[PDB]
C-alpha cells in the first residue's frame, strides 16, 4: 500500500514508478517490532458460579473476540452434542501434577480447553471433564477476561515494510506476526512472488468526506496529524475531549522499531485495540523529543480575566445599519410591581457593574479532580476585592477556541480607537463576542448506576438522553 | 451567624446529663455467623 | 377530548443504567395523575363548602367580598380560598382561550377581553374608590358572574448567577379573579363556558331543544308545573 | 398471606452522594403502597357502578355484553370498563394460579385450563 | 403557626442537567403533601374504628389491653393497632418537648417526666 493520499489521479499516476523501482530491491526491506498488545478470551463457568475451563484461542482485540462466538459455539453446539458419556470420556486428558493433584485438559478434534482446578484423583478429573463438555455448549456460562493478568500481559509483534533512500517509509505489511519466524517466510515468499513476475497496479478511491484532528505549537507547528477518517464536522470535535486527554500519558504510546534508521510511535486507548495517530522519525532522540513535546502542551494551564464593564454598549445615534448589542437580563413580567432598588432585582437586570468572568479549561489532569476544582474556586474568591462577584467555568475544546477567537480580535479593535482612533468594525467584533458568553457550560462525567466503572456521584454528574 | 450555648434563662433548653448505669447495658452488635467452625466455642460445637 | 385514563406503564430502573429526563417525567406524572383520579372519580367535583359572593358599597370602603371555604375542581386540583376582598380593577385585560380548555388540548388560541379584579393597588389598577357615585358602581356589578381560574405556568430557572450550570424549568400555580358577563352573543360568557363544558356527547333525543341552563333549570321548575 | 402493612422505610438524599437504583425503587414503591393503602382502607372495597352481564342470542349476532363502570380490587387497583362485547373465544388456555395469589405469595404454582 | 399550605411548586428536569438533592427532595415532598392532605382535607380526622382501654388485675395477671383498630392523626398519619397488652412501666422518662409539637415548630421547650 501506498502510505500516501492523493487529491488527483495525476499526483497517483506520477508516484507509480518510485514504488515500483523500490519495491524490486530487497536491499530496502526492514524488519519491525512493535512491542506491547494485549489477549483477550473467555472463561467457562459451572453452576456453583465458579471456573472450571478457559479458551486457548485469543485475540489481539476486543471486537474480534466479540465476533468469533457465533460461529464457535455453532461449530461445538452440532458437533460436540449427541455423543453418549462413554464417548465423551474419550475427549477429555487428565495428567498428574507436581503437588499429586491431576489436571485435566480437554481437545476435540481443533478446539482445546486448559482446565482451571485441580482434583485429588483421575476420577475427579474424568467427571470435571464430562461436566465442562456438557457446560461449554450454553452462552449463558461464559465469562469475558484478559489474559496474563496485577496487570494484563504484554506481547510483542514483529512485521516488515519498504523505505525509500534515506529513511522515509514508503509502505508497511497491514498483518503481525507473534514470532520472528513467521515474518521471514513471509517476506522470503513475498520477495520470491516479486522476482518472478509471472505487475498489477491499481489506484483505489477513499470516502468524499473526511475530517481531521490536529494539534499546534504555539508557534503554528503542526504534530500529531491523526489517523482516523471523521463522517462529519461536530464528530471530530466530540472526539477531541479524548485524543487531549489520551495524549497526556507516555502509557498510551505504542513504540514501533526497527534495527536502522526507522522510529515511531502509536497513540492508542487504554486497553489497545484503536489507533488515534502514528508518526516515524529517523532517530530515537527525534521520537523522544516529540513524545515529550505532544505531554507538555495537552497540559496546559491557566486562565483568562473578562471585565463586564468594558462590554458596555457605546453607540449614540443607531441611526444606521447596526449598533451594539446587549446582554441576557433574566427578569419576569411579575417584577414589575416591585422595586428597582431590590437588591435581589438589582443584580438580575444590571449585568455590568462590578461582574467579572472567569473561563478555564478542564482537560488537564489536574483540573479533572472535582475535590481539586472546588479547592481553586474557593481561593480565587478570597483573594478578589470585597465588593466583585466572579463567574467561574470550565470549559471544552470547541466551546474554548470558539472564545479565544472573538476574544482576541475584540482586544485589538479596542486597543486601536484608543490608540488613534485606527479601528474597523468593532462593533461587529463585539457583537460576535456577546454570544458566545451565554453559551458556557461546566463538563461533568456521564452518570452510570452504582451497584454490588465509574459511579454517578450526586451534584456532580450529568444526565444522558433517551436515545 | 455566630455559635453560642443553650440557657435555661435565655431559652428554656438546658444540657441533658445522666448517669451510666453499669448492670443495665444493652449491647447493639450482633454476630456475623453462627455455628459454624472459626465462630464458636467448642463447648458449643452441636455436631450437627 | 376525551376523559383523563388510568396511566398503565411506568419505567423501572436497573443497575448501570444511563437515565434521560423523560424517565423521571414519566414516573411524576404517573403518581400525581394516580392521585388526582383518587380524587375526582372516588368522591366527585365542585364547590365543597360556601364560597357566597357579597357586594358593599360605603362610603369609605367600596368592595366586592367572597367567604373562604374549599373546592375541588373538575381535574382534582383544591382550590381553598379564605375572606377575599377585592378593591381594585384593570379592564380589557387580553387572556389566552387555551386558559379554559382541557390539559390534554394541545391548541393554541387567540385572547379575549376580560375584567381583572385585585386587592392592591397597582400601576394600571384603578381602584373602586374612585367611582363617580353608587349608582356608577351598581352599573358596574349587573348580569355578571365570578370565576376564579388556576394557572399553571412553566418558568424556566436562572442559568448563571454564580456558577453556569444547566438549569431546568418549575411549575407554578396562580390564582386569578375574572369577572364575566353572563349572556354577550359573540363574546366569552358563563353559557358559552357551560356549553362547552357539558355539550360534548349527544343528549337524547327529547333534549335536544334546550341550552345547558335550561336542562338545568327545567329540573327544579318541576314541581311548580305538572302536578 | 397476610394484610398489606403500613411502609416503615424510605431513603433521604444528602450531598455528594452515589447513586443506586434501589432508592429509586424504594421511593416510588413508597408513595404507590400509601396511594393504595387511602384507597383500600378509608373508602372501601369491590364494584362501585353497575357492571351488569347480558348474553345475547341472533341467528346472526352471538355476543356477551358488559356495561360500563368502575371498581376497586382489594389491593387498590382500579378497573373501569366501557361496554365491552365479547364475541370470540378460545378454549383450553391454560393460564397460571399465580394470578389469583395475593402480591406478597411468593411461590411457584401450575396452571389451569 | 398555621395550617398545613397546599404546594405550588415542583421540580420540571429537562436533558442535559446536573441533579442535585433539591431536585429529589422538593418532589417527594410534594407527592406526599398531596396524599396527606386528601386525607385531611376531605375525608377528615380522629378515631375511626373503637379503640376501647381496659385494666384487668387478676392475682397472676396485671395488664392493661388496648383494643384493635384504625385512627387518622391531625396531619394525615395513619396509626393502626391491634390487640396490644401493656404489662411494665417505666417511671420518670424524659421525653422531648418536640414529640407533641407541630413539624414547623420552631420555639425552645424543656423534655418533660
Amino acid at each position: 500500500t501506498s502510505k500516501q493520499r492523493y487529491a488527483t489521479t495525476e499526483q497517483a499516476q506520477a508516484d507509480q514508478d518510485k514504488l515500483l523501482l523500490f519495491a524490486l530491491h530487497p536491499n530496502f526491506y526492514k524488519r519491525l517490532s512493535y512491542k506491547y498488545y494485549y489477549h483477550y478470551s473467555w472463561e467457562i463457568l459451572d453452576t456453583q458460579n465458579q471456573s472450571i475451563v478457559r479458551s486457548d484461542r485469543f485475540f489481539p482485540s476486543t471486537k474480534e473476540r466479540a465476533a468469533a462466538l457465533e460461529p464457535l459455539l455453532q461449530s461445538l453446539l452440532t458437533q460436540l452434542s449427541q455423543l453418549d458419556d462413554t464417548a465423551l470420556q474419550n475427549l477429555v486428558i487428565t495428567q498428574p501434577t507436581d503437588e499429586d493433584l491431576y489436571s485435566f485438559r480437554l481437545q476435540i478434534p481443533v478446539i482445546t480447553f486448559t482446565g482451571v482446578q485441580r482434583y485429588f484423583s483421575r476420577t475427579e478429573a474424568v467427571d470435571a471433564g464430562v461436566i465442562s463438555l456438557r457446560l461449554i455448549q450454553d452462552v449463558q456460562n461464559y465469562r469475558n477476561i484478559t489474559l496474563g493478568q496485577t496487570t494484563p500481559q504484554k506481547f510483542t509483534y514483529y512485521g516488515y515494510g519498504l523505505v525509500d533512500h534515506q529513511g522515509s517509509l514508503l509502505s508497511e505489511y497491514t498483518h503481525h506476526f507473534p514470532t520472528e519466524l513467521e515474518r521471514e517466510l513471509s517476506l522470503q515468499r513475498w520477495l520470491t512472488h516479486i522476482q518472478a513476475n509471472q505487475l498489477r497496479i491499481s489506484t483505489n478511491s477513499l470516502d468524499s468526506l473526511a475530517y481531521i484532528s490536529q494539534i499546534y505549537n504555539p508557534d503554528n507547528q503542526l504534530i500529531l496529524q491523526g489517523t482516523q477518517r471523521y463522517t462529519s464536522e461536530d464528530i471530530a470535535w466530540e472526539q477531541g475531549n479524548t485524543l487531549m486527554e489520551l495524549a497526556q500519558d507516555e502509557e498510551n504510546f505504542r513504540l514501533i522499531d526497527s534495527d536502522d534508521g526507522v522510529y515511531g510511535w502509536e497513540l492508542t486507548n487504554e486497553g489497545k485495540d484503536e489507533i488515534f495517530a502514528a508518526q516515524y522519525y529517523n532517530s530515537r532522540e527525534e521520537r523522544t523529543a516529540a513524545i515529550a513535546e505532544i505531554q507538555k502542551y495537552s497540559n496546559d494551564e491557566g486562565f483568562h480575566l473578562l471585565e463586564h464593564i468594558l462590554l458596555r454598549p457605546r453607540t449614540k445615534l443607531p441611526d444606521l445599519t447596526a449598533g451594539d448589542g446587549f446582554l441576557p437580563i433574566l427578569v419576569t413580567p411579575e417584577d414589575v410591581n416591585t422595586e428597582p432598588d431590590d437588591p435581589y432585582l438589582l443584580a438580575r437586570t444590571d449585568p455590568y457593574s462590578f461582574w467579572v468572568t472567569i473561563v478555564l479549561p478542564y482537560w488537564p489532569q489536574r483540573f479533572r479532580d472535582i475535590p481539586f476544582r472546588r479547592f481553586v474556586e474557593r481561593t480565587l474568591r478570597l483573594e478578589a476585592p470585597a465588593h466583585i462577584a466572579l463567574k467561574i467555568a470550565w470549559v471544552n475544546v470547541r466551546q474554548m477556541r470558539d472564545f479565544e477567537l472573538a476574544y482576541r480580535h475584540w482586544l485589538e479593535q479596542l486597543a486601536l480607537e484608543s490608540c488613534e482612533n485606527a479601528a474597523c468594525d468593532l462593533t461587529g467584533t463585539l457583537n460576535r463576542l456577546l454570544k458566545i458568553l451565554p453559551q458556557l457550560r461546566n463538563v461533568y462525567p456521564k452518570a452510570t448506576l452504582h451497584d454490588c466503572n465509574n459511579p454517578a456521584i450526586l451534584n456532580q454528574t450529568a444526565l444522558g438522553t433517551a436515545n | 451567624s455566630v455559635i453560642t450555648s443553650v440557657s435555661p434563662k435565655t431559652s428554656n433548653q438546658d444540657h441533658m446529663i445522666e448517669e451510666f448505669i453499669e448492670q443495665a447495658i444493652v449491647f447493639n452488635n450482633q454476630k456475623l455467623e453462627s455455628g459454624v467452625l472459626g465462630y464458636e466455642s467448642l463447648n458449643d460445637l452441636e455436631l450437627g | 377530548t376525551t376523559t383523563i385514563t388510568i396511566p398503565n406503564s411506568y419505567p423501572i430502573f436497573t443497575p448501570n443504567q444511563v437515565l434521560t429526563n423523560k424517565d423521571l417525567n414519566r414516573v411524576v406524572t404517573y403518581l400525581d395523575e394516580q392521585n388526582r383520579l383518587t380524587r375526582v372519580y372516588l368522591i366527585g367535583m365542585g364547590i365543597v363548602a360556601g364560597m357566597e359572593v357579597s357586594s358593599i358599597y360605603q362610603p369609605g370602603d367600596v368592595n366586592i367580598v367572597v367567604a373562604p371555604g374549599c373546592g375541588i375542581t373538575s381535574e382534582g386540583y383544591i382550590i381553598s380560598l379564605a375572606e377575599t376582598k377585592l378593591t381594585h380593577y384593570q379592564s380589557g385585560v387580553s387572556v389566552p382561550s387555551a386558559l379554559f380548555a382541557p390539559s390534554e388540548e394541545q391548541t393554541a388560541a387567540s385572547t379575549d377581553q376580560l375584567v381583572e379584579l385585585f386587592e392592591q393597588e397597582g400601576n394600571n389598577r384603578l381602584a373602586l374608590k374612585n367611582l363617580p357615585d353608587e349608582n356608577a358602581f351598581a352599573r358596574f356589578l349587573a348580569d355578571q358572574t365570578l370565576v376564579v381560574v388556576y394557572e399553571l405556568q412553566d418558568q424556566q430557572r436562572d442559568s448563571c448567577l454564580l456558577d453556569c450550570d444547566d438549569t431546568g424549568k418549575d411549575r407554578n400555580f396562580r390564582l386569578r379573579y375574572f369577572l364575566l358577563p353572563r349572556s354577550v352573543p359573540e363574546k366569552l360568557s358563563a353559557e358559552a363556558l357551560l356549553q362547552q363544558g357539558f355539550s360534548r356527547e349527544p343528549l337524547p333525543q327529547q333534549w335536544r331543544d334546550f341550552s345547558i341552563n335550561d336542562i338545568f333549570q327545567a329540573q327544579s321548575s318541576f314541581f311548580q308545573n305538572f302536578f
